[PDB]
Parts: structure tokens; C-alpha cells; sequence
């Protein structure tokens, strides 16, 4: 992605959420199984779609 | 008082006395607590079990209750 | 239907071993397709229909 | 007018309007097994459907096609079977006597095939009354 | 042609009506749809199986029997006999059972 400025700590980067649900797509799909919320990872995939 | 808002069902009395007492359609302990004794008794089939299980469930007969029922 | 096998045994296959009867597997093996439809066990089996 | 099946009957219709006033589980419990497994079935589509009181319904259901076929031997087919039974319902309702070329671009059905739908579903439009 | 039905889905169709005089009956939106899906479940549900219903009219028993206690007063144990055609032992019978089943609803 181009590079924009940041207020922001020296320690943390500005992450867009839209990229970031792309990048980390299946510890989501482990996370929400873990929690139960769908019964499958099919599923899992449908909510985050 | 925590019982008048409870139903006849709180007895567990015995059978005859049971079928008499709902033949004249009572729902609440209350009107039973109500009525004294000198009526109670023209129903057929019941006058040797009622007072000791009052008793034993600190109630008896022939009081007075205002505000009743109280909806 | 040859789960964890090399293969899966036909009715005439499974006959050998247990017994010649056809209906009495067939039916034990309706039995079995009911007892899965169930909706107490189905629940999750129901999300794969999509795949 | 509540013309139907219930209308025969209106004791037995007056049950199914009774279930309201009994909770389900201990009315299930003195119900036989297999009625519990349909109800659970009937009620599983009935969330799909997003009906409201879906045990409520499920219940009403039951009854009535216990009450029909209580006392009667019912096969049930299955397979492709199901759709070409709704198919040909859906046609001999959408046959007004005057749409059988409208059922024919509908669903496309051999002239004789139309006629032995037609036909079948008067003989099952004709023992109910 | 007995024969010929034996294995003849018309009891499949016989069925949407059968769920349509209730559905119908009890007003809701959409008979026909509504129980051809209906329908369907039964049919993955009970595919190529025997299935003994419950007949002649045992489901409705529990019905007549579930109103008979709610109208036994306590001395028309005649009225509701007549009216159901029943005898003494079946009214004492049900009585009872109904008696106990709501001791256990107003009870803990």
C-alpha cells in the first residue's frame, strides 16, 4: 500500500483494517472457531466474506 | 403473609377432602381461611383432618382478612 | 463406505463377515442413515451441504 | 368459510386449538418416541422458514397428520420423486382449464403426461370431501 | 392399479393437503408452499424406511384427555362421562394422573 504519515507511537504502525482482516484470514477462522461462534470453518469464511 | 397468595395446591391433602373442598370451585388458601366452621360442614364428605395440618402449617380459621383478594 | 480403509465392501463383502443376510444390514444400515438425520446430531453435518 | 379437513371433525380440531394451554415437555413425554422426531423435523424447518413459535407449530402439525393417518398404511418415496410430486401439484393448481398451454410452457410435459397429472391429482382432489 | 400405487408417491401428495387444513385452519401465510417444504423434510427424514405412526387416534387421547380434566369439577364426574361416552374407571383413572401431573406444575 502507499505510505502516509501518522500522533503515533514509536513502537506502532498504522495497519488499514481492510488489509488487515485479509492478512491474518485464518487466525480469524481459528480465533472464531475457538470461541464457538460458527460451527465450521466454512462458516467462519462466509462471516468474514 | 406468604401463604394467602399461594393455591389449595399446598395441602397435599387427603383425596375426599380434596374433591370437597374444590366442588364449591375455591382457588386460593385464603376463602378457605375465610370461612369459619359452621358452614363448611354442610358439604357431604372431612371435619378430623383439617385442623391439625393448619396447624402444623400455622393457619386456623374464622379470621379476618381486609383487602382480600387483593389481585 | 470404506472409512479408514483401503476400500469400502459391498453388501455381498460385508455379508461374509457378519452375516448373509441382505435386508437385516440394509435396514440396520437405515437405521443408522435415520439416527444421523436426526436434528440433535445433524447440526453441525448440516453446514457442509454448501461444499 | 373454515372449509377443510378440521371442519369434518371439529373435536379433533378443538384438540389442536387445546395444545396452547399445555407446555410442551411434559405433554412430549407422554407422547411416543416417533412423534418426537418429527416434531424436532418439522421444527427444523420451521426456523429455516423464520416462522414465529416454531414449537408451538411444529406441535399443530404433528397432530393432524396423526390424526389423518392414524389408522391407515402410509408409504412415503423419496429422491427426485418429491419435486415431480410438488411440480405436478403446482401445475394441476396452476390448471385453470384454461392454462394447460400456459402449464405447457410452464412445465413442459408430453400431452399424455398432462393428462395422467390431471387426472391423478382429481382422483387425490376428490376422496378428502 | 392397487398394486401400481403401492409404491406410488400419491401419498406424498396426499400429505400437502393434509398439512394445509391445519396450516389453513390456524391461519397462517401461504398454505401450499409452506407444506410442500414441509413436506420435503419428511421425505430426507423418512426415506426408504419402515415407520410405525401412531394410529387410531392414541395422539388424541392425550388431547380429550388434557380438556376432560380441565372440566372435572369435582361432582359432574356423570356430566363429563356422557359427553365422552367414557365409564367411572377411565374418569378416576385420568383424574388422578392429571391431578398429580399439576401438583407437580404448582409444586416446585
Amino acid at each position: 500500500s502507499v505510505i502516509t504519515v501518522g500522533y503515533l507511537r514509536l513502537h506502532q504502525c498504522g495497519l488499514p483494517k481492510k488489509m488487515a482482516l485479509e492478512l491474518f484470514k485464518p487466525f480469524i477462522y481459528g480465533k472464531l472457531e475457538l470461541r464457538g461462534l460458527a460451527t465450521t470453518i466454512k462458516a467462519a469464511k462466509k462471516m468474514v466474506e | 403473609d406468604p401463604i394467602l397468595l399461594r393455591p389449595v395446591d399446598d395441602l397435599e391433602l387427603t383425596v375426599r377432602s380434596a374433591n370437597c373442598l374444590k366442588a364449591e370451585a375455591i382457588h386460593y388458601i385464603g376463602d378457605l381461611v375465610q370461612r369459619t366452621e359452621v358452614e363448611l360442614l354442610k358439604t357431604p364428605n372431612s371435619l378430623t383432618e383439617i385442623k391439625d395440618v393448619l396447624a402444623s402449617r400455622g393457619l386456623s380459621l374464622g379470621m379476618r382478612l381486609e383487602n382480600w383478594p387483593p389481585a | 463406505f470404506g472409512i479408514d480403509m483401503n476400500t469400502d465392501y459391498t453388501l455381498e463383502e460385508v455379508g461374509k463377515q457378519f452375516d448373509v443376510t441382505r435386508e437385516r444390514i440394509r435396514q440396520i444400515e437405515a437405521k443408522a442413515l435415520r439416527k444421523l438425520r436426526h436434528p440433535s446430531r445433524s447440526e453441525v453435518l448440516r453446514s457442509f451441504l454448501d461444499d | 368459510m373454515q372449509h377443510d379437513l378440521f371442519e369434518h371433525d371439529p373435536a379433533i380440531r378443538q384438540l389442536i386449538g387445546h395444545i396452547d394451554n399445555i407446555p410442551a415437555p411434559e405433554l412430549e413425554s407422554r407422547w411416543p418416541r416417533s412423534v418426537v422426531d418429527l416434531i424436532d423435523v418439522l421444527e427444523n424447518e420451521l426456523k429455516r422458514q423464520n416462522v414465529s413459535n416454531p414449537r408451538e407449530l411444529a406441535r399443530k402439525q404433528a397432530v393432524a397428520l396423526s390424526c389423518f393417518l392414524g389408522g391407515r398404511q402410509f408409504y412415503i418415496p423419496c429422491g427426485d420423486t418429491i419435486l415431480t410430486a410438488l411440480r405436478d401439484d403446482l401445475l394441476y393448481c396452476q390448471f385453470n382449464g384454461r392454462n394447460m398451454e400456459e402449464l405447457r410452457r410452464q412445465y413442459r410435459l408430453s400431452q399424455p403426461q398432462i393428462y395422467q397429472i390431471i387426472a391423478r391429482q382429481r382422483k387425490l382432489h376428490t376422496r378428502r370431501h
